RNA sequence: AAACUUUCAGCAACGGAUCUCUUGGCUCUCGCAUCGAUGAAGAACGCAGCGAAAUGCGAUACGUAAUGUGAAUUG
RNA sequence: GAGAAGCUCAGACGAGUAGGCAGGCGUGGAGGUUUGUGACGAAGCCUUGGGCGUGAGCCUGGGUCGAACAGCCUCUAGUGCAGAUCUUGGUGGAAGUAGCAAAUAUUCAAAUGAGAACUUUGAAGACUGAAGUGGGGAAAGGUUCCAUGUGAACAGCAGUU
RNA sequence: GUAGAGAUUCUGACGUGCAAAUCGAUCUUCAAAUUUGGGUAUAGGGGCGAAAGACUAAUCGAACCAUCUAGUAGCUGGUUCC
RNA sequence: UUUCAAUGGCCCGUCUUGAAACACGGACCAAGGAGUCUAGCAUCUAUGCGAGUGUUUGGGUGAUGAAAACCCAUCCGCGAAA
RNA sequence: AGCUAAAUAUUGGCGAGAGACCGAUAGCGAACAAGUAGAGUGAUCGAAAGAUGAAAAGAACUUUGAAAAGAGAGUUAAAUAGUACGUGAAAUUGCUGAAAGGGAAGCAUUGGAAAUCAGUCUUACCUGGGUGAGAUCAGUAGUGCGAGACUAUGCAC
């Protein structure tokens, strides 16, 4: 016999993408040679958000971009911005300014006014060419907790969260127990 | 029809059968079991003494509950009896293939039963009534017999 | 392939259309082919076969043997043809059935509604 | 030593699984509108050379007239 | 190269009901594919032969048999049994056992017949004993009536009746 | 006291019966509130009852048939490969 | 493979704190035999598109052969505001 | 007070075309003389049951038997298809063979005994040795400029 207690036994994390799309592989194939043949945590980093599901890799808009690339002390003037995910149009930035983005997905919308505009739009693999390491790069990743769901996670008393509800007015969950006037409030 | 053996020169050696033949298969069983081997002339001579209850034919298998004999002895068992029924269709059967033999020219002198076997025929059906409405079987249990003789 | 939609090409509507079929339409599915010097004589490729007709018999054991047909088992789908027979064990001689489509026709029993028959089915006589 | 009992195999029984089949069922779709006092639906009894159940038929009775086909029916 | 879904080096570890997850095995049917198997024997079945897998299972020799059937990638489901006093069918040990003992009772000869305790004839011995084991009817049955034949089944033994 | 109608006791026989109520002996009544054929009426919360919750086709403290109905079950049983 | 010897091995399933139980089911074998389909909801995953998204209420090539494929307008649902 | 087509419905009836459906304990209760046989006074209840073979060629005739049948024969591709008929499992049974057995049997581990099964080896490839005959091989000549592979005409005999 012997005395060990197994806590963190087995990795929790993704090996390989739940995806079967043959260019998905293609990408980790190469980010995969990448990350291991380089010192570069751009690379190790480009690897694990390729595996990532859906709810994982939540887009980001030429607006988020154009804004986190345009901060007052930025200097992130000239460089690359890349996203492992879906890059979507922002119709409320009326003019778009000149950008340079890697991404996995452009919309047509999206992508036809950073071209309009001047900038230029690459795959992933165009990425590696250009920045094998990721050196002079903006790495980013859209908004995680957007999603619908997080309105209801942690629902309790409380806490503030949203109930699920098939329809929303008064005769539904706005009584007993969501009011002082109805014995308690939440 | 095949018979469930072949233990003798096929030129040499005369058959006979007989298929749903009413007579019980147990006591036929017995009969077959005691004159297995035996020469031609001899079994007629011991199933016309088993008509008489001059001999008995010993029940080895299904034993439970028959009486006890002193015709047993001879045999080294106690229970036998004499199934007469089922003794005349062995004859008959017995007397077939010695025809059949006679047919075929063998010598009518070195015949021995080299196989004889019962098989239980498929039962036959009746009703008994019993007490409190009740109605139960009432079965007869038929036999296929073979036989086999040959020269010694 | 079929196109029409009063075709059915289900295989048990045709089986049961073909083994219940009555006596009438019974006499069209046992047609036989013509012979090569008949078919040109007459222009027709094959008929309904009949009675007294002179066949050659084409497939099976009995295949090369000629005579006419002396009946027209419809019930069975079979011909009887003279002189085809076996032998039963009793030393009597029974009749051979032969599907019609094994035999082909060699001397038409030529008559009015037979003649009318070849000219309707745009033959020659 | 047999008999006896037990297991296995061959062969023979008993029984009708399995496999293959299928003029049947089930389901869907398309199309159609026509019972009866001018006696319906249903019931009974009869009718064939040899026919009891089914089909058919009604003392004109496995049918008459009429039309089509064109040599069978068949145990 | 080493199905990169690959290849290679190393270390630690291994109970499990209820329960959870993964990867597999097997069955009917659908699309695709395999100059796929097959009357020179498909499928199925038997086996006192062989091989593979930790296992679910799979392959094969011999026998039997006679008309269809399989591998691979996918699709799909009425898809896997030891149990449910489970269902339907078949068949056992109990067993040649329990038993076939109410209602007095039979016997001799002959005929017939392959065969007679049970048929028929004669003889004897008996019984119901006129509130009948006699002679009719009503209800109910429906051909059971009669003659000639038969004797598989039935007449819980027998059968020429 | 016989026929008929009953059914006390043996707590007899039988108790996988001759029989889902019978058999033997014994016993009750035997000219009337008697026994009984046929016809006829009463039908299910209804009938009918000299009353036992009896009887109403081997069914009765509410018959039998079909349907609602695969009624519901915090309960019992089962729930198929590695 | 069979059998022998030596050593070990209680009858499975089940409810149960606890079954070899003097707890229940199970004589035998075959075939059948039990988490399904539907209207929703929730998390997680995949795919398409993305401030949008959803051709199948409908209409068209359509007659040929057409329950499929393919195409096409206005609404509308959900989302873009509480 | 009143009438009215179409677009809508349709587990009945009639006719038609289909199906990723079921395949004889399934599928309608009924694939078959099925709402039949059978049960109940009645209302009602309600089954079981498909397959010889291409063709009956459905076994002449002889013989034993009172007969049913058997045995020879015969037909057939097959009777290891005989109507008690395709295949023909299991339970259960007879015969034969093998083996074991002092109040259960079965199983596991290990070997003995007996029975039974597989090795097909030393094939391939390479070299040496013996004789044998033969369109004869390395460098080259010529026919896409420099280097490399290939075939092809000859020489190298
Ligand atoms: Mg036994
Ligand atoms: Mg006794
Ligand atoms: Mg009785
Ligand atoms: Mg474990
Ligand atoms: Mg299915
Ligand atoms: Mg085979
Ligand atoms: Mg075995
Ligand atoms: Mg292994
Ligand atoms: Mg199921
Ligand atoms: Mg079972
Ligand atoms: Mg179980
Ligand atoms: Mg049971
Ligand atoms: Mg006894
Ligand atoms: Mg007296
Ligand atoms: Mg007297
Ligand atoms: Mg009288
Ligand atoms: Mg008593
Ligand atoms: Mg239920
Ligand atoms: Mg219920
Ligand atoms: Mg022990
Ligand atoms: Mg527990
Ligand atoms: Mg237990
Ligand atoms: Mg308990
Ligand atoms: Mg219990
Ligand atoms: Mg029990
Ligand atoms: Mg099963
Ligand atoms: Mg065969």
């Amino acid at each position: 016999g012997i005395d060990i207690e197994r806590h963190h036994v087995r990795k929790s994390q993704r090996s390989k993408p739940a995806s079967e799309n043959v260019y998905l592989k293609l990408l980790v194939k190469l980010y995969r040679f990448l990350a291991r043949r380089t010192d570069s945590r751009f690379n190790k980093a480009i690897l694990k958000r390729l595996f990532q599901s859906k709810t994982n890799r939540p887009p980001i808009s030429i607006s988020k971009i154009a804004a986190l690339t345009s901060r007052k002390s930025a200097s992130l003037e000239g460089k690359t911005t890349v996203i492992v995910g879906t890059v979507t149009d922002d119709e409320r930035l009326l003019t778009v300014p000149k950008l340079s983005v890697a991404a996995l997905r452009f919309t047509k919308s999206a992508r036809a006014r950073i071209l309009k505009a001047g900038g230029e739009v690459l795959t992933l693999d165009q990425l590696a060419l250009r920045a094998p390491t990721g050196s002079n790069t903006v790495l980013l990743r859209g908004k995680k907790h957007a999603r619908e769901a997080y309105r209801h996670f942690g629902f309790g008393p409380h806490k503030h969260k949203a109930p699920y509800v098939r329809s929303e007015g008064r005769k539904f969950e706005r009584a007993r127990g969501r009011r002082k006037s109805r014995a308690f409030k939440v | 029809v095949r018979y469930s053996a072949s233990p003798a020169l096929e030129t040499k050696c005369a058959k006979a059968r007989g298929a749903y033949l009413r007579t019980h298969f147990k006591n036929s069983r017995e009969v077959a079991f005691t004159i297995n081997g035996m020469s031609l002339k001899k079994a007629f001579i011991f199933l016309d003494n088993v008509k008489e209850h001059k001999q008995a034919v010993p029940f080895r298998r299904f034993n439970g509950g028959v009486g006890r004999t002193a015709q047993g002895k001879e045999f080294g068992v106690t229970q036998a009896r004499w199934p007469v029924k089922s003794v005349k269709f062995f004859y008959d059967l017995l007397k077939n293939a010695e025809a059949n033999a006679e047919a075929k020219g063998l010598d009518m002198d070195k015949l021995i039963i080299k196989h004889v076997q019962v098989n239980a025929a498929p039962k036959q059906r009746r009703r008994t009534y019993r007490a409190h409405g009740r109605v139960t079987a009432y079965l007869s249990s038929p036999s296929h017999i073979e036989i086999i003789v040959a020269e010694e | 392939m079929k196109f029409s939609r009063d075709v059915t090409s289900s295989r048990r509507k045709q089986r049961k259309a073909h083994f219940g079929a009555p006596s009438s339409v019974r006499r069209v599915l046992m047609s036989a082919p013509l012979s090569k010097e008949l078919r040109e004589q007459y222009k027709i490729r094959s008929l309904p076969v009949r009675r007294d007709d002179q066949i050659t018999v084409i497939r099976g054991s009995n295949k090369g043997r000629e005579g006419k047909i002396t009946s027209v088992y419809r019930k069975k789908f079979l011909l009887l043809i003279e002189r085809v027979t076996r032998e039963k064990a009793n030393g009597a001689s029974a009749p051979v059935g032969i599907d019609a489509s094994k035999v082909v026709i060699t001397k038409l029993h030529l008559d009015k509604d037979r003649k009318d028959l070849i000219v309707r089915k745009g033959g020659k006589v």
